[PDB]
RNA sequence: GUGAACAGCCUCUAGUUGAUAGAAUAAUGUAGAUAAGGGAAGUCGGCAAAAUAGAUCCGUAACUUCGGGAUAAGGAUUGGC
RNA sequence: CUCUUAAGGUAGCCAAAUGCCUCGUCAUCUAAUUAGUGACGCGCAUGAAUGGAUUAACGAGAUUCCCACUGUCCCUAUCUA
RNA sequence: GCAGUCAAGCGUUCAUAGCGACAUUGCUUUUUGAUUCUUCGAUGUCGGCUCUUCCUAUCAUACCGAAGCAGAAUUCGGUAAGCGUUGGAUUGUUCACCCACUAAUAGGGAACGUGAGCUGGGUUUAGACCGUCGUGAGACAGGUUAGUUUUACCCUACUGAUGAAUGUUACCGCAAUAGUAAUUGAACUUAGUACGAGAGGAACAGUUCAUUCGGAUAAUUGGUUUUUGCGGCUGUCUGAUCAGGCAUUGCCGCGAAGCUACCAUCCGCUGGAUUAUGGCUGAACGCCUCUAAGUCAGAAUCCAUGCUAGAACGCGGUGAUUUC
């Protein structure tokens, strides 16, 4: 198998979890679940969502 | 006059009547060919299935795309204890069919095995089978004389065995006794095989093995009074309808003056005894050996049960068989693992499957990590632990 | 008598020809 | 499919029935094909044909160039908006529906397509994958 | 009080708490709803439902009894501090 | 030319709510239309205050098409009282 | 409407490969008439929707027999109702005509199946318009538009569910009988091989998928939200913060569990006996002949294997059987 990680999360995708988005350039994403998916959807930034990986490397959390 | 036009039957005829089982334990109506060359062994097993969880293994079949690629399959686990012989049954060949001639059982029984035969058992002395225990008290020519009837006559021979209730998570308390049939030679045999196994256990490696096909007995589940849009598919009727749309509109003819018994009609849907085939054996896993879930290709130290254990289940302690697709029933019930009845060599058949990765993420929601310290990992460190 | 029990004027009902 | 296809097609989702409007990938003229049947399609009372990636359709032209339109012709559909499963196990779907304008054997009105061809569709037409420059 | 408003919604004064109840949550109903992909292929018929909606700014055709059509069609903006 | 007769359908309009034949013929609209619209007129049986023709605006009137929208439908599922 | 008999002739020659005149014998009640037997102190009427079953005069699929059948393609005939026979534009339509898919888009019956199942578009009350006819009121199997579709709680039938009595109670079984199910296509290979001058061009076995149908299942994906679970937002109210009430579930986003979807996944058995037919041996009829005696192979056929129910008046085995 390959673990992917999530486009907009940045969670570990385990194969057969999640769905996958390919946008009309040519462009893929994958989501690890709906809330993922749902969140892209509407636009929303990730680096604005506090539980998103990429909020916490802007933000200096965990280190 | 015709239709208007054509128009496929809706739903299957031989499946009536769609009314509730007798028992919630599954007859097992047939049993495979006894063969005289063969050893003596069980035809089929008892267990209760636990769960559904996700395989990620190679594809071995020529002339198909996917041909050593991978892909993902739905599995059945069954916890399957083992079962502990309490007596044999025999079976005489009579012109009206077949007729039970002794049945003899073991000196011991344990208290799962008095549970079944009271409904009262807090209330009660606990008196079964003490008058019985007499038998082996002599010499042992009581039992000896009604088990020698059994080599000379009753040429079909069927043994006792239940489950140990005990050994799983349900709050249960009570053994489920059936009769599997045994097939081997030497009908003297037989009896001798199980006259040896009176208060002993036997483990489900000895019946089944890698890469065989079994079929499944159980109950389906239930869903009470349903209507007939449900339970027969038919067609609904337009917004426009008066008086209700989830129904039949013709139900039959002016002649013959009578409703059909071919009409589909409101009822008890579920809880019917089903009989799946051909399903084949993934894992047979054992109860006394750690990292049950782990793989050759995997290598890390887990075990088949998700995170926060099976739901409405718990979690697995005792050997398991995994079943590739969906078995009727559902969670926490007794089914019944028979062997095939055939022998099938269609090439879906006789592949050897080598597995690559069990999921075990929790089936509470979208779980996110296979073991336990893979969360803490990932999440590093919170405020509760450290 | 009220506006149930119709049987005579009828779009399509009894009481035709 | 029916004619031209070299191999069969695992089950994709069906989510293109009869009267469904998808884009045109290539540049053939046309900018839209209005779906009228699907070859190989069965025959179920109250069912419409429904098309999904990969089948071959009998389309017409509804906006275009003069000359494309007013006629029925068949059409390869290599987009799905619907989401289907593959045997490797990811759920996946494109942005929009698309499809190209073929002839009975399999070939191409056009040269180019724009967008993204899914897997399955350019291994059942050999000359689709030929003329898609990314696939998936 | 909100708002253009005697609209809807909440509250004060004042007045009621009166319509046989209890226990469960099958089918079929009545009333209210939500649905992936397609978008009238349903049907005698877009029936029913959905969408549009206030204000401000921009823009507005054929035709005409020159008064209209017109809120034509079609776009943008709207909180808090 | 001429029969009969008080005089023989003028201006307009039409398979129109008025055309039996008829699903009239041609064009347009659709992948496909006895529908719709535009034309053709020896019109069974159109026609001038029995008012004819044309008309902006108006209509809980009768129809066709398009855009948008949607469980009408493909194909049903779930929830609340 | 359908099927025979005869065979003048057509078919390049050749009546029956296949058609077949002039005649003549029947069948059918899915057409339309004829009749007026039942019903006018009422049997609710056309079409469509929905649903079941039956018929064969067989459209497709199975197995065969013939051709003026090389292959391919096709036509005709036999056994056969096991299993299928569609999506749309127009019309209220039945009927019909086109578009398209498909192995195929066969014909019919069940009070011209089916209104206390639906729908009310057609016809067939009362309103109103037009044309023709009538002095007029009015007429038209002419056109046009609008017009209330009532009741089951009874009996039986059907779908499910209990249940007295067989000393009591409990467990494990047997199977009389009834029902039964799978279906069709494509691709690869066979093989550009057999066949054919060329052009073209198969089939058996094997493999991979798909069409329709059925039985289950919820790991994953999607749907559903009164978990009123968490967060957000508007108006108003509790002096403010905090925390909440109300707006007939206030609205919005996410949302486990449960339910559910060819919108998700899994699965759907193999033996015997036969029809048509092709044979063996072999008479009748010294010869000849699949048939007369006997016997072999043989269809989506039938019966079993398997699957579902378990006679509540079918049965078996086994455990325990009370002292105030």
């Amino acid at each position: 198998m390959k673990v992917e990680i999530d486009s907009f999360s940045g969670a570990k995708i385990y194969p057969g979890r999640g769905t996958l988005f390919v946008r009309g350039d040519s462009k893929i994403f994958r989501f690890q679940n709906s809330k993922s998916a749902s969140l892209f959807k509407q636009r929303k930034n990730p680096r604005r969502i506090a539980w998103t990986v990429l909020f916490r490397k802007h933000h200096k959390k965990g280190i | 006059s015709h239709r208007k036009y054509e128009a496929p039957r809706h739903g299957h005829l031989g499946f009536l009547p769609r009314k509730r089982a007798a028992s919630i334990r599954a007859r097992v109506k047939a049993f495979p060919k006894d063969d005289r060359s063969k050893p003596v062994a069980l035809t089929s097993f008892l267990g209760y299935k636990a769960g559904m969880t996700t395989i990620v293994r190679d594809l071995d079949r020529p002339g198909s795309k996917f041909h050593k690629r991978e892909v993902v399959e739905a599995v059945t686990v069954v916890d399957t204890p083992p079962v502990v012989v309490v007596g044999v049954v025999g079976y005489v060949e009579t012109p009206r069919g077949l007729r039970s001639l002794t049945t003899v059982w073991a000196e011991h029984l344990s208290d799962e095995v008095k549970r079944r035969f009271y409904k009262n058992w807090y209330k009660s002395k606990k008196k079964a089978f003490t008058k019985y225990s007499a038998k082996y008290a002599q010499d042992g020519a009581g039992i000896e004389r009604e088990l020698a009837r059994i080599k000379k006559y009753a040429s079909v021979v069927r043994v006792l065995v239940h489950t140990q209730i005990r050994k799983t998570p349900l709050a249960q308390k009570k053994a489920h006794l059936a009769e599997i049939q045994l097939n081997g030679g030497s009908i003297s045999e037989k009896v001798d095989w199980a006259r040896e196994h009176f208060e002993k256990t036997v483990a489900v490696d000895s019946v089944f093995e890698q890469n065989e096909m079994i079929d499944a007995i159980a109950v389906t589940k239930g869903h009470g009074f349903e209507g007939v849009t449900h339970r027969w598919g038919t067609k609904k009727l337009p917004r426009k309808t008066h008086r209700g749309l989830r129904k039949v509109a013709c139900i039959g003819a002016w002649h013959p003056a009578h409703v059909m018994w071919s009409v589909a009609r409101a009822g008890q849907r579920g809880y019917h005894s089903r009989t799946s085939i051909n399903h084949k054996i993934y894992r047979v896993g054992k109860g006394d050996d750690e990292a049950n879930g782990a793989t050759s290709f995997d290598r890390t130290k887990k075990t088949i049960t998700p995170m926060g254990g099976f739901v409405h289940y718990g979690e697995i302690k005792n050997d398991f068989i995994m079943v590739k697709g969906c078995i009727p029933g559902n969670r926490k019930r007794i089914v019944t693992l028979r062997k095939s009845l055939y022998t099938n060599t269609s090439r879906k058949a006789l592949e050897e499957v080598s597995l690559k990765w069990i999921d075990t993420a929790s089936k509470f929601g979208k779980g996110r990590f296979q073991t336990p310290a893979e969360k803490h990992a990932f999440m590093g460190t919170l405020k509760k632990d450290l | 008598r009220g506006r149930g029990r119709g049987r005579g004027r009828g779009r399509g009902r009894g009481r035709g020809r | 499919s029916g004619n031209g296809a070299q191999g069969t097609k695992f089950r994709i989702s069906l989510g293109l029935p009869v009267g469904a409007i998808m884009n045109c990938a290539d540049n053939s003229g046309a900018r839209n094909l209005y779906i009228i049947a699907v070859k190989g399609s069965g025959s179920r009372l109250n069912r419409l044909p429904a098309a999904s990636l990969g089948d071959m359709v009998m389309a017409t032209v509804k906006k275009g160039k003069p000359e494309l339109r007013k006629k029925v012709m068949p059409a390869i559909v290599v987009r799905q908006a619907k989401s289907w499963r593959r045997r490797d196990g990811v759920f996946l779907y494109f942005e929009d529906n698309a499809g190209v304008i073929a002839n009975p054997k399999g070939e191409m009105k056009g040269s180019a397509i724009t967008g993204p061809v899914g897997k399955e569709c350019a291994d059942l037409w050999p000359r689709v994958a030929s003329n898609s420059g990314v696939v998936v």
